[PDB]
């Protein structure tokens, strides 16, 4: 632990510093942001199935070519609720150097 | 003056190693057994009074 | 967030996990600190940037 | 008090194999440099024929 | 004898659960830290909490 | 940097079952990843992930 | 849980808290195992000098 000591021309008492961080994140669902995250974060996949095997080209435009997974229409019935909505949480952990 | 304790802090060690061995005091109720001594012109201490 | 409409920890519950970068504080990545030790004990020094 | 774990909101894992170790020789006296009384009327010699 | 008092003004403390078994619920949370006493030496009105 | 991508491909987790399908989407992968499946899955109905 | 405030409600604890039997909503819905607790508690802890 590394206590920054207090800044000038600020109300703020002093600040503490971590490196070393041993997390973990959780993801609280609500509807204050958007209406959809009350059952959790999408999961993002491709508009569509590799066309003729190419993988390559397909993982180079990954801005365009990508969707959720709620959003794509044709499996609006065919995914059940718990498998296109992610609540799990995610483990954070590294160190640091001097 | 210690200017590096401040109350905008979680916790301040208050830290005495950084000055000389005079940071010592002497206990309220305490009874102390004094004396003086005394410096020749050569730097000799006599003896205890 | 807009303190009329909302308060802090209230703001804050819609994504606790969310992260902000923060340039007002910095951390300099210097050969010497990681190779002299003797720059790796520094506590509180005044310097200018 | 020599360890590290001094001061941190965690405290979680601290005993007494951590939290209080302790170096001794800080707590030392004048004891290089001592001295005492000496009584005048008695007889102690300094004359070596 | 009682000589004086000793004047509290923050308390730095910390929580840890870790659970043998998962949650009940699929959904679930679980542990939740939430924001007690970590506060500095200027609040001194909530002391020793 | 490499930050994220579409570093998995793996079929989808339908309502009706099909792991025997020979098509495969892609799934983004990121840095610090959900604590799961890598595909779309989660609170399996009858095992592990 | 409201609308995700769980800070806030954390924060009054005081006054947003009830007993599992007391909800008039689950006089029914709750097995009397899972409204009365009747296990040990396990208290083990040391001291310093």
């Amino acid at each position: 632990l590394v206590r920054i000591p207090a800044q000038a021309n600020s109300n703020l008492g002093s600040l503490n510093y971590y490196a070393n961080i041993d997390k973990v994140l959780t993801f609280n669902r609500s509807e204050q942001i958007s209406e959809i995250y009350k059952n959790g974060y999408l999961i993002y996949t491709t508009k569509d199935w590799i066309t003729d095997g190419k993988i390559a080209d397909l993982f180079n435009n990954a801005i365009s070519q990508t969707i959720s997974v709620d959003q794509v229409q044709d499996w609006l019935t065919r995914i059940a609720d718990t498998d296109k909505y992610g609540t799990e949480p995610v483990s954070m952990k590294y160190k640091s150097n001097p | 003056i210690e200017s590096e304790w401040n109350v905008n802090t979680q916790y301040n060690s208050n830290y005495d190693l950084n000055y000389d061995s005079r940071i010592k005091g002497f206990q309220k109720g305490e009874i102390y057994r004094l004396g003086i001594q005394f410096q020749d012109n050569k730097g000799k201490w006599s003896e205890v009074v | 967030y807009n303190p009329s409409t909302t308060n802090a920890k209230d703001f804050v519950d819609g994504s606790p996990s969310e992260f902000l970068v923060d340039e007002n504080i910095v951390t300099m990545h210097s050969p010497d600190v990681e190779f002299d030790d003797r720059l790796q004990n520094i506590t509180n020094g005044k310097f200018k940037l | 008090r020599y360890d590290k774990n001094r001061g941190q909101v965690n405290n979680l894992a601290v005993s007494p194999t951590n939290f209080n170790l302790f170096n001794p020789v800080y707590s030392q006296k004048n004891n290089f440099f001592t001295f005492r009384t000496i009584d005048y009327e008695r007889f102690s010699i300094n004359y070596f024929p | 004898r009682i000589i004086g008092t000793t004047h509290l003004t923050n308390t730095l403390s910390d929580i840890s659960v870790i659970t043998s078994t998962p949650t009940y619920g699929n959904y679930a949370t679980g542990f939740y830290k939430g924001k007690v006493a970590n506060m500095n030496i200027s609040t001194s009105y909530y002391g020793g909490r | 940097q490499l930050s994220a991508g579409l570093f998995w491909s793996d079929n989808v987790k339908f309502q009706d079952p099909s792991p025997q399908d020979k098509l495969e989407r892609l799934w983004m992968v990121y840095p610090w990843h959900r604590n799961g499946s890598l595909m779309n899955m989660g609170v399996p109905t009858e095992g592990t992930r």
